[PDB]
């Protein structure tokens, strides 16, 4: 009774681009905002600590 | 994707990853106990209830591993002799 | 309609439908199981694949280790000068002897550890 | 291993030749622009439409093929559908051998097909017979209950509910790998 | 990316494609050493095919008939109903 | 000989028609219900079909995200804004005065608030 | 652009949620019959109660000195016989009575059957818990013998 499944179902992601690395290449902006706003937060804390 | 030399890692991954719901479960089970104890703690008890034991058997008429408390037929006039 | 003239052979019975709802020739339990025997009897190359790779990782360790400990007792046990003149190219041996093992695991682990994406 | 010739003349020659045109005899048989939609025939106008107008207001694209008789038969009610709704919604007219890399871009696998689409992702739903029980018909009406459908879903909540998905960050490149040009990234 | 002076230049672009073409054909495709061709009961349509031929023609001859078009738009996976028909024809 | 086997086809046939309808029955009852809508489908498409159609493309395991960078060399007069070549200008050398604070801090933090353990007191 | 004024991150997460589910169910009808239901039910479903089962509830090695005590598994099925050293878990509130009933399937046990952990004979109307943990601690390993003397 005939093929049942489609090709994607079998065959393997295309090798350069990929879900996961188009998924993340589409949320760089957003890790950018968080990482860079905690590492400033950080580092204006150490540096109120370290000036006086 | 993988490699002979990835076999510990393979393995690890395959017999572990699977694992990590019932970590999680196991952990949700023992908060969820630990607050049921606590809740019956401040309800009250005659005897004192360990926390972080195992099990608690204590009773009016047990004692803290099992067995019958003794010297418990009577009564005492300075109520519970525990 | 276009699709009637074939859709008026789809008629099934009530056994028809009770068999098609517990799916009887599509299930194949008998399938899973053959499935999950040969999944479980393909961890077996996990096994020789580490074997093999530990093998090749203490090749030079141990050619560095016991034919030392040899040479030591050697060393250990010979006084005269004829002995150690003759046993000075038996220790330079063993410098090539692990150069050559090294060179070996070298080729071995990066072929073990050669992933093509 | 497995390859594919590039191409032929054939392939790349003209999909849609002219032919000899009868005379007003033939035509007489016994079941014997248009305002309204536009006639796509350019990728570039294909994107411009997708990316711009299916943001603004929704659209309704008819990929069609000229070696099929259901396209035909369902070009006239859609014409009629449009002159109904085009108030609401643009109306696209496509042929696959002409505009492909548009018929790639719809995930169309068969013809006639109507595709209503709104911010590209956000709601595409793709209306044919697969099967071949459906009819023109049946066809403009589903055609215009996911017309509908979009309507409400776009005025319900403030006008928002309906953002892209996964065109967010794919750019249709699992699809159509040409993207990686249009976004600017090398391919040496 | 290597360390030679010219990244860009024709043979490294052609060498890339030649390696992505072989590693994808060395993992997907149906072999005697084969990487992902493994626990299959139920074939996609492409190895379905390519296996069995008479199915493909068949299956083509119907969809061309059924629907009259181009064998450009041959499904990927039939309906249930057309296969029904063929069997019962 | 003959008649049994041809006997064995009709059956054969008898079976193959059971299973025909028991094949009806199990999708237009289950699968035609619990069959996906298609909004959430694969957002791809297989690399043969591609072949096909003549759209692969293969290049680029790395990406330049934006334009300034893309733009980089084929500008050919300003690869980099006067601003960016001062910003660059910082980075000529590796910071060894860095390496060894951060290191130093981290060996600090690691052996005497991580790596503590006992010891004995007589 | 990122974000939009009127909407809520919490509403993205559900989107994405609801994304992400769709997309499991569409692979999920899309796959082999012969092995996603067991890849996704049957292996997690005894992984997670294995793993669930040592880590919560707490086991011991019972052992029985003579052949002639060893109960009658010759009926039941997948155990036709009883071996020493086997693991079995136990509830915090269980007896040795129960203990000794779950051993001989609820049937008629010899005459003067005892427990024993590290040389010390345990009560029948004690906690097997407690007892390990006073007897023998972090030793569970029981010891089914007959008591004449
Ligand atoms: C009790 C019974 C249990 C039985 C199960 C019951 C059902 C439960 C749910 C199922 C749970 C199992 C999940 C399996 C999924 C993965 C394996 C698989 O077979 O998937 C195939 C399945 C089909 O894939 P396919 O057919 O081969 O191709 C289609 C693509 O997948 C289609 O791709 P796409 O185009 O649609 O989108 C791209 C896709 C890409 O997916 C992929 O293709 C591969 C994904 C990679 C997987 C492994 C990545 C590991 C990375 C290492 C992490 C290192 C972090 C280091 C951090 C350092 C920083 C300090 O994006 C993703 O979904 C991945 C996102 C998560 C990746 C996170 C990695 C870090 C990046 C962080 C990004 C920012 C956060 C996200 C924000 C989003 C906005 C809110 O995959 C999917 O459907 C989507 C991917 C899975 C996403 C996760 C879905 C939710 C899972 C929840 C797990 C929680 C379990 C705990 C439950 C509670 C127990 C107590
Ligand atoms: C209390 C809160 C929680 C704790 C947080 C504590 C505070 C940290 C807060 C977060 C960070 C700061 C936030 C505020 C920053 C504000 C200032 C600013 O914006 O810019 C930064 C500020 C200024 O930046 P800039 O304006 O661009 O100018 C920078 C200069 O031009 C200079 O640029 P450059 O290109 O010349 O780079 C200099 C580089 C020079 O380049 C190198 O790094 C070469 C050397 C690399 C060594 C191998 C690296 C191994 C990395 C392993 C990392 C994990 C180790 C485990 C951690 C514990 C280690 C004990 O030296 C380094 O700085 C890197 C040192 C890495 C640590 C050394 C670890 C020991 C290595 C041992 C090797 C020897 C092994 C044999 C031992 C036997 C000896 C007998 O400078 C920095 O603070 C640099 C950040 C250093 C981060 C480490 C470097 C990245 C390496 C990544 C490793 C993987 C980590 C994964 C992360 C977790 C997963 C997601
Ligand atoms: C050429 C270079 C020149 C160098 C010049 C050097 C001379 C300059 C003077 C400074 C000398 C360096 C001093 C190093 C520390 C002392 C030596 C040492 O490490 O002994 C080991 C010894 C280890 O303790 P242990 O009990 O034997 O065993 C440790 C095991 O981990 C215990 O095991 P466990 O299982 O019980 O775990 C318990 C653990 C549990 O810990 C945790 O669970 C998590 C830890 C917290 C994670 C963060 C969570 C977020 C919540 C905290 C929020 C903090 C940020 C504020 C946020 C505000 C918004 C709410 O508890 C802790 O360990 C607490 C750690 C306390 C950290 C907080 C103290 C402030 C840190 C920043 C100090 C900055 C000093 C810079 C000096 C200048 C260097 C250039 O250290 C201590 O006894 C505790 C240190 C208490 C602080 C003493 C500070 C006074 C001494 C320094 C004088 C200068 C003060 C300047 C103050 C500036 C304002 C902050
Ligand atoms: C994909 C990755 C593949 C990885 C392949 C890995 C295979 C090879 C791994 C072998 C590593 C062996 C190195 C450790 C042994 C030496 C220890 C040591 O340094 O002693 C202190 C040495 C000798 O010290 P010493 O003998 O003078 O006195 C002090 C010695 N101690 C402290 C031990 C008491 O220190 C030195 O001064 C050495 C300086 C000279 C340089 C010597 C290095 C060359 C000899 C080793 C070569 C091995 C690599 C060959 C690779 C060939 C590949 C083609
Ligand atoms: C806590 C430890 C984390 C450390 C390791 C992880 C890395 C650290 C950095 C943070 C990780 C999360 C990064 C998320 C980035 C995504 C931002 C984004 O905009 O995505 C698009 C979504 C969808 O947006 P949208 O589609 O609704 O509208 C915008 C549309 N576009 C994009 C076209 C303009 O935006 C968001 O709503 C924010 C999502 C991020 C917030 C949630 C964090 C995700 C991690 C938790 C996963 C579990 C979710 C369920 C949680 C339930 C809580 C009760
Ligand atoms: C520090 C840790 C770092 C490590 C990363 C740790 C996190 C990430 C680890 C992920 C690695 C492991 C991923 C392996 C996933 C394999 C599971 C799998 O794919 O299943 C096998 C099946 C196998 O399908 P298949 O058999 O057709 O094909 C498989 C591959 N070939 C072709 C080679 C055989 O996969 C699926 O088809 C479904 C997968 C998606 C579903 C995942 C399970 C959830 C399902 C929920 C939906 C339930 C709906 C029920 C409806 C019932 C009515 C219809
Ligand atoms: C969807 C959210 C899911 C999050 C995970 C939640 C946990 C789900 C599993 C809970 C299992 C509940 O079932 C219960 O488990 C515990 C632990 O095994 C058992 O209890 C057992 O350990 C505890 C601790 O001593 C005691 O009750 C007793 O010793 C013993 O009976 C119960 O006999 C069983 O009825
Ligand atoms: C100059 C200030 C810089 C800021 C640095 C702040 C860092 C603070 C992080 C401290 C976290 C330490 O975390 C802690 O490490 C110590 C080891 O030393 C561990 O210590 C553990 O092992 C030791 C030795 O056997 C025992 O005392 C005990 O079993 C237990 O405390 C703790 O289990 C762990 O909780």
């Amino acid at each position: 009774f005939g093929p049942t499944l489609p090709d994607h179902a079998y065959y393997g992601e295309h090798a350069t681009y990929n879900y996961f690395v188009l998924f993340i290449r589409g949320m760089r902006p957003y890790l950018e905002k968080i990482f860079g706003d905690c590492a400033s937060t950080i580092k204006n804390a150490a540096v109120a600590v370290y000036r006086p | 994707s993988t490699s002979p030399g990835l076999a510990f890692a393979n393995l690890t991954l395959l017999l572990d990853v699977p694992q990590l719901p019932a970590i999680w479960a196991v952990n949700a089970w023992r908060e969820l106990n630990g607050l049921f104890t606590e809740m019956k703690t401040l309800a009250g008890t005659s005897d004192l209830l360990y926390p972080s034991n195992r099990y608690n058997p204590q009773n009016e008429k047990t004692n803290r591993m099992g067995r019958p408390r003794k010297y418990n037929h009577g009564e005492w006039m300075f109520g519970n002799s525990y | 309609r276009p699709g009637q003239g074939s859709n008026a052979q789809f008629q099934t019975s009530l056994a028809d439908k009770t068999r098609g709802l517990l799916g009887v020739g599509f299930l194949r339990p008998t399938k899973m199981a053959s499935f999950a025997a040969t999944f479980l009897l393909n961890f077996r190359f996990y096994f020789m694949y580490m074997a093999r790779t530990t093998f090749q990782a203490v090749r030079p360790l141990l050619a560095f280790s016991v034919f030392g400990e040899v040479m030591k007792l050697v060393l250990a046990t010979m006084s005269s000068g004829l002995f150690s003149f003759l046993f000075s190219f038996v220790l330079a041996f063993e410098v090539f002897y692990f150069f050559l093992q090294c060179y070996i695991s070298y080729t071995f682990l990066t072929m073990f550890f050669t992933v093509l994406f | 291993s497995f390859a594919i010739p590039p191409a032929n003349a054939a392939a790349l020659a003209d999909p849609l030749p002219a032919t000899p045109t009868p005379p007003p005899v033939f035509e007489a048989v016994s079941s014997a622009a248009l305002k309204n939609v536009e006639e796509v025939s350019t990728m570039e106008r294909y994107e411009a439409a997708v990316y711009e107008e299916s943001f603004k207001k929704p659209i309704v694209c008819l990929f069609f093929a000229r070696f099929s008789l259901q396209s035909k038969v369902l070009l006239q009610p859609f014409l009629d559908f449009a002159a109904s709704a085009s108030n609401n919604a643009t109306f696209f007219l496509i042929d696959c051998d002409r505009v492909p890399r548009a018929a790639y871009h719809a995930r169309v696998e068969n013809v006639p097909s109507l595709v209503v689409m709104k911010g590209d992702d956000a709601f595409r739903q793709t209306i044919t017979d697969s099967v071949g029980v459906k009819t023109a018909g049946d066809l403009i009406q589903e055609a215009r209950s996911a017309l509908d459908q979009v309507l409400r879903l776009d005025q319900q909540e403030g006008g928002t509910k309906l953002q892209p998905g996964v065109s967010s960050y794919t750019h249709h490149i699992g699809v159509d790998n040409l993207n990686v040009y249009r976004k600017g990234w090398p391919v040496a | 990316q290597p360390g030679v002076v010219d990244p860009e230049a024709p043979q490294e672009v052609e060498a890339f494609k030649q390696a992505w073409h072989s590693r994808m054909g060395k993992f997907n495709d149906r072999s005697d050493t084969p990487m992902l061709y493994a626990y299959m009961n139920e074939l996609p349509s492409w190895e379905y095919y390519d296996l069995h031929r008479s199915a493909f023609l068949e299956h083509m001859t119907y969809f061309l008939v059924r629907t009259g078009g181009d064998f450009r738009f041959f499904p990927e996976m039939p309906p249930w109903q057309w296969l029904a028909h063929m069997e019962n024809l | 000989i003959q008649h049994w086997n041809k006997s064995y086809e009709k059956q054969v046939y008898s079976e193959s028609v059971a299973l025909n309808r028991t094949f009806q029955a199990r999708n237009q009852l289950v699968l035609d219900r619990l069959k996906p809508s298609g909004a959430y489908r694969l957002p791809a498409v297989d690399y043969k079909r591609q072949l096909s159609r003549g759209t692969l493309v293969e290049g680029a395991d790395f990406y330049l995200p934006t334009a300034q960078e893309q733009q980089r060399l084929a500008r050919h007069f300003e690869p980099y804004s006067e601003q960016e070549q001062e910003e660059r200008r910082k980075f000529r050398f590796q910071s060894i005065s860095v390496y060894l604070a951060v290191a130093l801090g981290a060996s600090f933090v690691h052996d005497y608030f991580y790596q503590r353990r006992p010891v004995a007191w007589c | 652009p990122l974000g939009v004024k009127g909407r809520s991150v919490f509403a993205g997460m559900r989107s994405f949620i609801g994304q992400r589910l769709g997309r499991l169910y569409d692979s999920f009808y899309y796959s082999q019959s012969s092995t996603k239901y067991v890849m996704v039910f049957l292996f997690p479903a005894g992984i997670f109660y294995t793993r669930f089962r040592a880590d919560t509830k707490l086991g011991y090695h019972v052992f029985i000195n003579e052949e002639k005590l060893y109960p009658d598994y010759s009926q039941n099925y997948f155990d036709t016989k009883w071996t020493n050293g086997r693991k079995v878990y136990l509830d915090d509130e269980t007896t040795v009575e129960q203990l000794k009933a779950q051993i001989y399937g609820g049937k008629a046990a010899p005459e003067n059957v005892k427990v024993a952990c590290r040389g010390r004979v345990f009560e029948d109307a004690d906690n097997v818990a407690m007892a390990v943990r006073a007897f023998c601690k972090r030793d569970p390993r029981l010891l089914l013998f007959q008591d004449n003397l």
